[PDB]
RNA sequence: GUCUAAGUAUAAGCAAUUACAGCGAAACUGCGAAUGGCUCAUUAAAUCAGUUAUCGUUUAUUUGAUAGUACCUUACUAUGGAUAACCGUGGUAAUUCUAGAGCUAAUACAUGCAAAAUCCCGACUUCGGAAGGGAUGUAUUUAUUAGA
RNA sequence: AAAUUUCUGCCCUAUCAACUUUCGACGGCUGGGUAUUGGCCAGCCGUGGUGACAACGGGUAAGGGUUAGGGCUCGGAGAAGGAGCCUGAGAAACGGCUACUACAUCCAAGGAAGGGCAGGCGCGCAAAUUACCCAAUCCCGACACGGG
């Protein structure tokens, strides 16, 4: 209801298309998608 | 020009000479009034302005090294500077104290800051992209570059919904709110405000990695560092019990070893597999650190420790052993390298921003050759 | 880095050049630090 | 003379000792005209108060530049905020026995004088006069601005505070 | 770009209005001053009339008032203890107007047993509550910020006693 | 919340009450007098002053933080139909505690400084009547 | 690179071609106001020793002092900077600027010996070259001639003759009148000031008086009246 | 752009019978340029008009007044520095580009110690004029008291 | 001088009855800035506020005083484009600086400064001075003179 308080999910203009997703990404995922299967839990 | 130790010299070639400066207007009414002779030779300027006339919040400089951009206090400001040519850039002004902020590219043609009034503004050289403002008070900020997406804790806890706390996240290619990261600070007084109590209800420092996996590592005020996981948005992990407020977070060039600290001046070397801690080290006094990233000679690697006291110590973690020390004089706010060598740049609460420079770890950059032979007319000067 | 330096030219006998390259330098760099090597070694020379 | 006690200053560091090291720049600070109040409560009431240790080897240093200071008449304004609030926050923030060498340091002849004998009244020694009335007015002034931010500790140092005063009004009585 | 219009709001009757008209500068706002702890640092500024105002940014010592005794006194500021505005100035700890804040207590002890000679915080006309004693065998009172601070370039006000005082301190148990 | 309080009348002392008059014939009641509520928005309480304009009409809206508003009526003189025709309008001033306030009454109201974006006056005598609803109509 | 060298004691100065960089190979990496010694430079400047105080590259860009660079560098220049001249005030010029390294790259190098040796070089260290003016201020001339309190400035000033127009007519003298001279004058116009002030003062006080009075009269009749 | 008896003149500027004197290029200083008007999408009680109010505000310029503020442990004593213009050495291809070296002034920027001083009181009083009683500005901010 | 502010008065239209709360919509409490009052902005909660007496929306067609009369008087946005800054009593001058963009000038190729109205053509055939002075009135400045 108020100034900001409230995530008013609105579709931003010129918010719409500043960067292009860059994957700057070292390894091949299944490294890591094993590692948090067995992080502290296992 | 100086050198504060014996055995491993640093050397601020910048930086305020007093802790309590005069007002500058009396001071260039002195300077213009009265007869002096200062040592024209060791004191000079490397870059022109290098202040802002109260202090200063956070500097980066861009991927591509060329840019100096430091964000100022005193009608607030941030001076934008190329270091290939030694002077201002430019200096754009806004509306209130900025907390920190981050370059999207290489260059400083995309900047976007959290801002002490709640907003989040967008900064291009033709001028500001319009900021947002977001709906909670925050700490610090993160970007997701590999799916372009801001992320900033926030205090307090959530209105609706549940009671955790949360962090809020705002795509580039989207461009809405997508979704508020619930990591759980604790309690809070059910008669309160909606900006949350001040005892507690603080989610405080994020990091990530841009070239190894990145695992989203959160923490909060009760002291508890949080995961999350990208392509996941959930939680990983909950882990880190401390007593201090958790203010370093910081991944190695591994991509494993995680150095986090606390408010109480405890730093803790972590893997992220192993609960027990790999190093930890209590120095100092109990007055918090603030900044820890880790840092490479060619050789060997070792680490940053900031604390607010005037206290950088570059320590060793292959050994432990604490590498240096540094009194800055004043109080700091934001320490940065430079990624090729060499010079350590703080933004202090004084007037002028003052930095470093160490032979032993790295050379002179590659925009001041010549600081190797300024080094060196100390060596013949001592 | 000053013996790799000391070591590149002082044992291993090479030019600037492939000095630049090898230690990923752009230029006189190099020969300052083996000017400050000069001057450390005549001020434990005497 | 704040140019006498500048170059004094500077051979008092020219004496170089660990007492007077961490505090340099406090002195180099109160002897600067342009932050003096404020220099002052940096050394008292700040996060860098005096070390107890050294303390005994930075007191007279800092004593003999204090009563200097409090003597300097150039910067100093007109009516009671011309100095007289200076010397009044001076021994409001002064500690007791900092207060016992401060009067040592500031009677110069009286520090060791007599009023009372055996006898009822000593007129061989009110016969006499060591000082002019331009010092006695600034040291009736010093002990006034003593015993009122003083109170009541002053019970260590009355067998040369009541001969001091009370010479100066045997001497004013007399000269009426 | 920031100011005190009112040309981008509504009216009375819920309704906007362009009446676009460029910002000029009698409707003039000024960047605030979050006035914090550190050592002096005022700057000063003219303003309508080429009129002068000290903006403090950071502040180290206070004036501050025990006034129901008669003085006042320039003492050292610890942080602030409660805003009645916002939890986030608190957390940042800034000096505003009203502002409930501790400080030291040894020149008011020093002027208390100057003039009653009394030692406090360790006949009758020297009297202090005993809520204010427990302050004074603290050695940090709690005053208010009264002044300025942004728009005086000074920390003036006065210290916390009595009715006020109880207050505030069931606030901070709050 | 802050403590509220007389600003400049001393209470913490070991050893009063400023409530002033507005004049122009206006008595100070009671409730304003000694009255414990306190409030910067009332002339005989706050330092607020009473100047320019005064006026009168009848409540609308009894049900808002201290705030009411007066619909004024009045016969405007069309010259097409040479006739007098009613156009209501809506007023806004700062309730004080110090009145009882009515529904539908007529409250006499005087000009002080703008106090918000509407506020820019305050009571200072309340006629209790029986006036009805938004039905009725008078002059006034 | 030629060479503006100022002896400035003598206050002489002499540009001189120099040739061999091999011979100027010693200035190189040298900071402006920097102690070089120019006996390796020639024989005749043996003992011979020198500060750099700036110079011009080739396209002539100056060299500002305490500035990192070898090179041109961009820099923006302030009102109180030497190299720029507002071109109106308040004025912040952005301009590029060569750096203190003295580089191979150079057009004029300007130098100020600060020490002789024992040559003399013809033109710069045997002729001497006098302060155009000499002091105006009263207590200047007489620190200078370390005059008395009663010597008479007035006769101890220093003249200069000059030969004017009409056909060669008589020498003409000069004297630069004397700025913090006290005339008696200047002492009656002090004199003047406190005395307006005192007849202020007195005529507040009459006037405070006889409005005391009255309003005494005043309140008399008043309770008389009553 | 800007000069009057009333800012700073050693123009190595003119013109003459002794720090200075007249005329006076140059330079510093102070003032100026909140306008003269030009273009073009409009402004539908928001401007605008009457009508108030500032006990809610800033004001170079105008004239009017306008400042009691000594002493306050040195025992000793009508003050500073710059720099311009000026003289010279240059650079570059060079523009309001200017480097080095040497000068000098302020109504430019800067500091600033005679047993008196000045108030309020006055007992006694020959209008005598006074014993002797007390006291030592302004600007800023906060608190208190008075505001009869 | 500048700056808010009060009551009234807009033209037409319901193929415009719901609207505001969608940069708060209305309060009141607390803070920030402003020269000051002010949700003007930042924290706290309350509930609104307007409208069939015409809100809101649409349309663009953008008058007042001097009274026999007519006359006579007064009457938004930009300085190549966004963004930031700088003097002054007064400007957010469009006077300047800085970045970005976009032209575009000289060049010895390394660099360097800069962005106006008026006029004539606008088919190959056509039509009103390229006048002069601040003499008066008025305006600005160290100022009787200088400039408009």
């Amino acid at each position: 209801a108020s100034k900001g308080r409230k995530l008013r999910y609105t579709v931003h203009e010129k918010l719409q298309n500043f960067m292009a997703p860059e994957d700057r990404r070292s390894w091949e995922e299944h490294a890591i998608d094993r590692l948090f299967g067995t992080l502290f839990g296992q | 020009k100086l050198t504060n130790p014996g055995p491993v010299p640093v050397y601020t070639v910048a930086g305020p000479s007093t802790a309590r400066p005069l007002p500058d207007w009396l001071l260039r009414r002195r300077k213009r009034s009265a007869k002096y002779d200062p040592e024209n030779l060791n004191n000079f300027e490397l870059i022109q302005e290098f202040e802002f006339e109260e202090a200063s919040n956070c500097v980066r400089v861009s991927e591509d090294g060329n840019w100096i951009m430091s964000t100022g206090t005193y009608k607030p400001q941030f001076h934008v500077h190329n270091t290939r040519e030694l002077s201002l850039s430019f200096s754009r002004h806004t509306n209130s104290e900025n907390v920190t902020f981050l370059l999207l590219s290489q260059d400083y043609s995309k900047s976007v800051h959290l801002q002490c009034d709640r907003t989040l503004e967008f900064h291009t050289p033709m001028g500001c992209h319009y900021s947002i403002r977001i709906p909670r008070f925050g700490r610090d900020l993160a970007y997701l570059r590999q799916s372009c997406e801001v992320l900033v804790p926030a205090v307090g806890l959530s209105s609706d919904g549940s009671g955790y706390g949360e962090v809020f996240r705002l795509d580039l290619e989207r461009g809405q709110f997508l979704r508020p990261w619930q990591v759980d600070v604790g309690e809070d007084e059910p008669g309160s405000g909606l900006q949350g109590s001040i005892h507690a209800g603080a989610v405080n420092v994020a990091a990530v990695a841009e070239n190894t996996h990145g695992l989203c590592a959160f923490g909060t005020s009760i002291g508890t560092v949080e995961f999350y996981d990208p392509r996941s948005k959930s939680r990983v992990a909950v882990l880190g019990n401390q007593d201090g407020e958790i203010t370093a977070l910081d991944y190695s060039r591994d991509g494993l070893s995680l150095a986090l600290g606390t408010s109480t001046g405890q730093i803790r070397i972590f893997d992220l597999r192993n609960p027990r801690p790999l190093l930890k080290k209590d120095q100092g006094m109990g007055l918090p650190i603030k900044n820890l990233i880790h840092l490479t000679t060619p050789t060997e690697e070792r680490k940053l420790l900031s604390a607010d006291k005037r206290i950088i110590k570059i320590w060793d973690e292959q050994s432990g052993d604490l590498w240096t020390s540094v009194e800055p004089l004043v109080d700091l706010n934001f320490v940065t390298h430079v990624p090729d060598s060499g010079m350590i740049l703080t933004a202090n609460e004084g007037k002028q921003m003052h930095c470093f420079f160490i032979p032993n770890l790295g050379l002179a950059p590659r925009w001041c050759h010549f600081l190797d032979n300024l080094v060196h007319e100390m060596e013949s000067e001592k | 880095l000053q013996q790799a330096i000391l070591l590149a030219l002082g044992l291993q006998r090479k030019d600037i050049d492939t000095l630049a390259t090898e230690l990923n330098l752009p230029g006189s760099q190099v020969l300052a630090i083996f000017m400050k090597i000069m001057r450390k070694v005549t001020q434990h020379f005497g | 003379d704040i140019e006498l006690q500048k170059l004094a200053l500077k051979a008092i560091l020219t004496w170089k000792s660990e007492g007077i090291k961490p505090y340099q720049e406090h002195l180099e600070y109160l002897l600067d005209e342009a932050r003096f109040k404020n220099e002052l409560t940096v050394l008292f009431q700040g996060d860098n108060k005096i070390l107890p240790e050294h303390r005994s080897e930075v007191i007279p240093v800092l004593l003999h530049l204090l009563y200097g200071r409090a003597i300097s008449r150039k910067g100093a304004a007109s009516g009671r905020h011309g100095l007289h609030a200076t010397r009044l926050a001076i021994i409001r923030q002064l500690d007791v026995e900092d207060m016992g060498s401060f009067l040592d340091i500031g009677l110069g002849p009286l520090r060791a004088i007599r009023v009372v004998d055996e006898q009822g009244v000593r007129e061989s020694v009110f016969a006499h006069e060591p000082l002019p009335p331009r010092k006695q007015v600034g040291l009736l002034n010093m002990l006034e601005a003593v015993i009122n931010e003083l109170g009541t500790s002053v019970e260590p140092y009355m067998d040369a505070l009541v001969n001091s005063v009370l010479y100066c009004l045997v001497n004013a009585c007399r000269k009426l | 770009g920031i100011s005190r219009d009112s040309r981008h709001k509504r009216s009375h009757t819920g309704a906007k209005r362009a009446f676009y008209r460029k910002k000029r500068a009698f409707e003039l706002g000024r960047q605030p001053a979050n006035t914090r702890i550190g050592p002096k640092r005022i700057h000063i500024v003219r303003t309508r009339g080429g009129n002068h105002k000290y903006r403090a940014l950071r502040l180290d010592s206070g004036n501050f008032a025990w006034g129901s005794e008669g003085c006042t006194r320039k003492t050292r500021i610890i942080g602030v203890v409660y805003h009645p505005s916002n939890n986030e100035l608190v957390r940042t700890n800034t000096l505003t107007k009203s502002a409930v804040v501790q400080i030291d207590a040894a020149p008011f002890r020093q002027w208390y047993e100057a003039h009653y000679g009394q030692p406090l915080g360790r006949a009758a006309h020297g009297k202090v509550d005993p809520a204010l004693e427990k302050q004074f065998e603290a050695g940090r009172l709690y005053a208010i910020i009264s002044s300025r601070p942004g728009q005086s370039g000074r920390a003036d006000g006065y210290i916390l006693e009595g009715e006020e005082l109880a207050f505030y301190q069931r606030k901070l148990h709050k | 919340r802050a403590f509220l309080k007389q600003p400049h009348i001393f209470l913490n002392s070991k050893v009063r009450r400023w409530y002033k008059d507005v004049g122009l014939g206006f008595k100070t009641p009671k409730t304003a007098i000694e009255g414990h509520y306190i409030d910067k928005k009332c002339p005989f309480t706050g330092m607020v002053s009473i100047r320019g304009r005064i006026l009168t009409g009848r409540v609308v809206s009894t049900k808002m933080h201290r705030t009411i508003i007066i619909r004024r009526e009045y016969l405007h003189y069309i010259p097409k139909y040479n006739r007098y025709e009613k156009r209501h309008k809506n007023l806004a001033a700062h309730v004080s505690p110090a009145f009882r306030v009515e529904e539908g009454d007529m409250v006499v109201v005087g000009q002080c400084r703008p106090l918000s974006k509407t506020v820019r006056f305050n009571v200072l005598r309340v006629l209790p009547r029986t006036g009805k609803s938004v039905k009725k109509f008078q002059k006034f | 690179m030629k060479l503006n060298i100022s002896h400035p004691a003598n206050g002489s100065q002499k540009l001189i071609e120099v040739e061999d960089e091999r011979k100027l190979r010693h200035f190189y990496d040298k900071r402006m106001g920097a102690e070089v010694a120019g006996d390796p430079l020639g024989p005749e400047w043996k003992g011979y020793i020198l500060r750099i105080t700036g110079g011009n590259d080739k396209q002539g860009f100056p060299m500002k002092q305490g500035v990192i660079a070898p090179n041109r560098v961009r820099l923006l220049l302030s009102e109180g900077h030497s190299c720029y001249r507002p071109r109106r005030d308040g004025e912040r010029k952005r301009k590029s600027v060569r750096g203190c390294i003295v580089g191979p790259d150079l057009s004029v190098l300007a130098l100020s010996i600060v020490k002789q040796g024992e040559q003399d070089i013809p033109g710069l260290t045997d002729v001497v070259h006098p302060k155009r003016l000499g002091p105006k201020r009263a207590t200047k001339i007489r620190r200078f001639f370390s005059l008395s309190k009663d010597d008479d400035v007035r006769k101890y000033v220093i003249r200069r003759e000059v030969q004017p127009k009409g056909e060669g007519k008589k020498p003409y003298t000069k004297a630069p009148r004397i700025q913090r001279l006290v005339t008696p004058q200047r002492l009656q116009h002090k004199r003047h000031r406190i005395a307006l002030k005192r007849r202020q003062q007195e005529k507040v006080k009459e006037e405070a008086a006889e409005y005391a009075q009255i309003l005494a009269k005043r309140v008399a009749e008043a309770k008389a009246q009553k």
